[PDB]
């Protein structure tokens, strides 16, 4: 039916029988940046299938009180495989994503998760005059883990959830493409992300520029005897990636 | 015509299709009207959509920024200078954050007043004031006293204003670098992260400078320069969520963390508000 | 070269002319009635169609 | 008369306008024009001709001629460094006070590639390999010539053909950069190396010199006129 | 598929995920009267959207020692909104009825109701010699329980289910328009009732003349730490309602 | 409940009673706390009337 | 804003039946609501927030 | 777009030129020579025709 | 999957042609040419194996 989907990029392939639908961007499909809109002389790099494939970060675990989890992008795929080789030796870049959130329940478990992509994420700091460190913003391949209190610490970022670090409402968040992970429906949700930017392409080491947040609305719920271990695991895979501006590698 | 959709005319049904039910989870804003679950009348709208272009939202003049130069100073030392930014004043800074990503011309305009202060200096008698707002792009010489050499303009865009008279204005085009102008940036300034994270990166659009063209008189004199920017030819992509909480800084997105909203007595009170 | 355009009037029961005096198009007046509206990027930006009577999920 | 209302911007003095004014002088005949060589319609056409670069601009040398002279020798080592300077033709002493750079200084954003010539101001019987290397940003100024060459090169034989180009392509982010030193718009580094020895007989001089010209090329541009910090004044000359 | 439903009258709305499918009477859809079988001459009254509408009873609680219950009509509508005014400032009427009988249960819950439109359904006293008084026969919008057991009283009506209230075998009632809401099946009925009478208007309070019955011929049932309260809402919308003889306002 | 996520959750249970209340709000999408700081209503609150129809859709 | 002449109405959210779940299943659960408007919507007569203020100019 | 119409002038013994500036229909001028006259509403509602030189009643 | 049909999983088949060692993580092992398997309605999957060798045939 069309709640069966199979993905397949490079020699990776996902196959879920229990989803939605696709989400596409904006209803923009990824492609190679053409020649009336680049500026860049330089004959890129496309490696098509060494780096457009899956890759599957750390898995979470959905407790009954995580408030939730925040990923940013390329920086997540920075270590993964030939994408984050291309990455270091070159200066500019250009991908969109394929986003597939997997979680699995048991038929008697409840509880409803939000996967959004937000382009340019900008999040502050717990306190007010400083900046938040490198560390805190995007943790890579590891997940950084929202408050579901008000956050401390000078190089803090301010990881309250109900302003989802960008100081907004956090039920307003479905502007940007995103979809929903419910128990009783659904055991993933997927999402394809276009290249957006102001520029044609960029550095993919000190911009990212979209981030991906998946927070309980509803939260985690069962009766006494059932699984208690629900990981929430992302698979996320570039599409048409090109590189440009070979030289030494870094970062 | 930005027109609405008329209503159509619907009578009982009784069937399989269920427009009311959907999944929400798809992702997909449900396009049921009122049509699908209710008999409706024919109603032709002729409402239209002609308020709510981007244009229109934002092309309003708005005061960004105001500053006081005085006349006498030290040593001097008495003229004024903005950084140029969107993102000190609340209002247009809210309305500009809408969107990730905008493409406008500026229609620029200016508000000059000036004051007496106290003082003993009677009799005063001074003639009409002319004041000299000159602009310097980045990496151009900067004026250090009120009468150094930068004031020439030679190659500056400046414009010369005489009190009295209609407020003065100019319009500049669309200057970035980019392809388009930036609210948001979720990067660093430097490769290795170190140094600006965030918008303040990308600001580097120069520095207005103003002054008396006039000598000092003898009677003290403070004028206070307003700047009002208004969009034009406006393009915005990316929408997201309006701002919730209240700036704090203009640099960054920096802010203290606010309710969702105004809380009411229980669940099915109906006095909201 | 002058513009004759429809002025914003009422509908359920008037023209303006237009002149450009300088040489860049910044220096021109704002985009008052371009109306165009793609909802369909942000409300229905799901792969497939997604009928409206027929179920969602089968 | 005519029904008119006034607008913003009335009486008001910008310099850059654009408006007709009466001529102080009616019926004047100017002298006939002439067909003088050396026409210019565009300041690009001054920045695509070639000038000498101080590369060895350092602290005595700069009052000196010997600022233009890359001074390269007989090594006994491998893969030693000659020069290296960033790209930044606004910002960069080595750089901005060339045709290209000066012309760069009345503005604030530019774009396109350049073009550095080097010619080998030694003798004929002296021969030499090198590697012009050009490199983006993003990871640091190589230090080695074995990090120079995994970026953009040129390997250099000299010989007849005294002169060598090593074109910098543009590979940027944006469409311009700023003129003055920012982080967001950097440039990249230049450097060069010995791909060989200088290599000389005897009763020849083992030291020569090399000199360094920059242009532009056929896609350079600049924008937003601005006034140079190069040129000042305290007071009225008289 | 077949098992949704939506039906719409006036402003009122009902989806159903889990039915069967929709009885219509005899094969007959409710119409207005034509000029060749009516009689009474003045121009009739037609409200077709403030009174041809849902209206929802009083629910039940479906227990395990449930007989069944059952309602009256129109005299269950005579005080629903404005089909009850009409009812009451005119003489004559004439409707017909969409019936919509909802019970949903948890997949481990089993039971079976009949639910059936008895038209003339004239029920017997339990004192053979006197008649049932006006209450016993009709609560209004409140439902009559049948007994498990033979009935008492001068007034009572002999509600013993087995004999359904009128001296026949309960389990031939599905000669008339009926269906079965089955816990594993379906959790609801609906019944489209044509105007059936020997007249084509009659008096709205003096004469019924159909009844709606919901008898649990297998009974509710549940294993302990389920849910044990089961209701049945019981939601009837008239179809094509016309009105004669208007005058002051009775019953 | 509004300095939370339990802000958006709206409880339902299994009740003992029939016909029980869930939730109830005055439609005012630009003055009403229930709906004034959503996508719709923060859009509204930069003008002055509005019209049209509401959709509520319910997960 | 909240005004007598343009009131709007109410909304309002009941129980047709109850919350029945079998053993070993939580009777608790959430509901969530979402607002958009349709295509016959419109907005008019732009004016300023009374959602975002400011005391002195953002350094 | 301009518009000649005739002054206001003088009976028993003359145009003007219009040009619309902007893009509102408010923004123009008065409609001083919009000359429509409808008594009949105010002075003869009634149903029948009511002929002058007839008797009103009967 | 010869479980219940309550029961739910994903799994990752992961299949890595030689000149590394054996994957010893699941990091390592989705580099490789790997199916991730939903559980369901549809109980089997398949993972295949492709020929990726530098000879026509391989020894027994
Ligand atoms: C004599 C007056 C000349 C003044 C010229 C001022 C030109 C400065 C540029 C203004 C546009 C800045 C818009 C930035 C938008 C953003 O950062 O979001
Ligand atoms: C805003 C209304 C402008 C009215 C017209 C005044 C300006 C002069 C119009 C001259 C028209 C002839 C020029 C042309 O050929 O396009
Ligand atoms: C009130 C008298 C206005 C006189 C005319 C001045 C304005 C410019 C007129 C330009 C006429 C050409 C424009 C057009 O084609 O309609």
């Amino acid at each position: 039916s069309d709640r069966v989907r199979s993905i397949t990029l490079g020699n990776s392939t996902i196959t879920t029988q229990e989803c939605a639908n696709v989400v596409v961007g904006y209803g923009v499909w990824p492609t190679y940046l053409n020649d009336d809109e680049a500026t860049a002389e330089d004959q890129p790099t496309q490696p098509d299938v060494a780096t457009c494939r899956f890759y599957t970060l750390e898995s979470v675990m959905w407790q009954q009180s995580s408030p939730g989890w925040w990923w940013k992008f390329p920086d997540a795929l920075s270590n993964m495989g030939l994408f984050g080789q291309n990455m270091q030796y070159h200066y500019l870049g250009r991908a969109g994503y394929t986003v597939h959130v997997q979680c699995n329940a048991s038929k008697f478990h409840q509880g409803c998760l939000l996967v959004v992509c937000v382009p340019e994420a900008e999040m502050g700091c717990a306190t007010l005059a400083n900046k938040p460190d490198q560390k805190s913003l995007s943790n890579g391949e590891t997940a950084n883990m929202f408050e579901s209190q008000n956050s401390t610490g000078q190089t803090a970022v301010q990881a309250n959830v109900i302003n989802a670090g960008m100081g907004v409402g956090v039920g307003n968040l479905t502007i940007f493409p995103h979809q929903w992970i419910n128990l009783r429906t659904n055991n993933s949700a997927t999402i394809v992300m276009p290249y957006i930017n102001s520029v044609p392409m960029d550095n993919m080491f000190r911009h990212n520029n979209f981030t991906l947040m998946i927070i309980p609305f509803a939260p985690l719920s069962y009766s006494t005897g059932a699984t208690t271990y629900v990981p929430i695991t992302v698979t996320v895979a570039p599409m048409c990636a090109e590189y440009n501006g070979l030289r030494l590698a870094g970062k | 015509i930005a027109r609405v959709a008329d209503t159509i005319g619907s009578g009982p049904v009784n069937s399989e299709s269920i427009p009311a039910l959907t999944a929400a989870e798809t992702g997909h804003t449900s396009q049921v009207v009122p049509a699908d679950t209710m008999q409706t009348r024919h109603v032709k709208n002729y409402h239209s959509r002609s308020e709510s272009t981007v244009e229109n939202f934002l092309c309003r003049s708005a005061c960004v920024f105001y500053t006081t130069y005085r006349n006498h100073g030290t040593d001097g030392d008495n003229f004024g200078y903005w950084v140029i930014s969107t993102r000190q004043v609340a209002q247009l800074r809210r309305k500009l954050e809408m969107f990730t990503y905008a493409r406008f011309d500026l229609e620029l305009t200016f508000v000059i007043t000036s004051t007496q202060e106290q003082s003993t200096i009677q009799g005063q008698d001074s003639p009409v004031l002319t004041h000299q707002i000159m602009y310097v792009p980045p990496g151009g010489p900067v004026p250090t006293k009120v009468n150094s050499y930068s004031w020439q303009t030679s190659t500056n865009p400046s414009v010369f204003w005489t009190e009295g008279s209609a407020p003065p204005r100019m319009s500049i085009p669309f200057i970035s670098i980019g392809n388009a102008y930036s609210m948001f940036y979720d990067g660093w300034a430097k490769f290795d992260k170190q140094g600006t994270y965030g918008i303040n990166t990308l600001n580097n659009m120069g520095t207005l400078y103003m002054r008396h063209v006039n000598d000092g008189s003898p009677g003290p004199i403070v004028s206070t320069v307003r700047i009002y920017f208004k969009p034009k030819h406006v393009k915005t992509w990316v929408p997201r969520p309006p701002r919730l909480c209240q700036y704090q800084k203009a640099g960054n997105v920096n802010f203290e963390p606010t309710g969702v909203t105004e809380s009411r007595t229980d669940i099915t009170t109906m006095q909201t508000t | 070269g002058a513009q004759v355009s429809t002025q914003k009037t009422g509908a359920h029961e008037i023209h303006y002319t237009n002149v450009n005096y300088y040489k860049d198009a910044a220096s021109n007046s704002a985009n008052r009635q371009d109306f165009t509206q793609d909802p369909g990027k942000f409300t229905e930006p799901v792969k497939d169609i997604m009928i409206k009577s027929m179920p969602a999920l089968n | 008369g005519l029904p008119t209302m006034l607008t913003p911007g009335s009486n008001q003095f910008l310099t850059s306008d654009d408006f007709q004014s009466p001529s102080a002088m009616p019926q004047f005949d100017v002298t006939p024009e002439m067909d003088i060589p050396g026409q210019v319609n565009n300041l690009m056409e001054i920045a695509e001709v070639d000038s000498v670069v101080p590369v060895n601009n350092t602290e005595g040398k700069v009052l000196s001629i010997e600022s233009y002279q890359i001074p390269v020798q007989s090594n006994s080592t491998n893969g030693s460094q000659v020069f290296g300077f960033p790209l930044m033709p606004g910002a960069s002493s080595v750089l901005n006070r060339t045709l290209l750079g000066e012309i760069l200084n009345y503005y604030t954003h530019w774009s396109g590639s350049i073009k550095l010539t080097f010619m080998f101001c030694g003798s004929a019987m002296a021969t030499g390999k090198f590697l012009l290397a050009y490199s983006p940003p993003g990871a640091g100024a190589p230090t080695t010539r074995k990090e120079a060459m995994l970026g953009t090169h040129v390997i250099w034989d000299v010989g007849l053909q005294s002169s060598c180009v090593l074109c910098i392509p543009w590979i940027s982010q944006t469409h311009y950069r700023y003129v003055v030193v920012d982080e967001y718009t950097a440039g990249g580094y230049i450097t060069c190396w010995y791909q060989t020895n200088i290599v000389v007989p005897a009763d020849t001089q083992s030291d020569c010199k090399i000199l360094c010209f920059v242009s532009a090329c056929n896609d350079f541009s600049v924008r937003m006129l601005k006034d140079t910090p190069f040129i000042k004044q305290d007071n009225f000359y008289q």
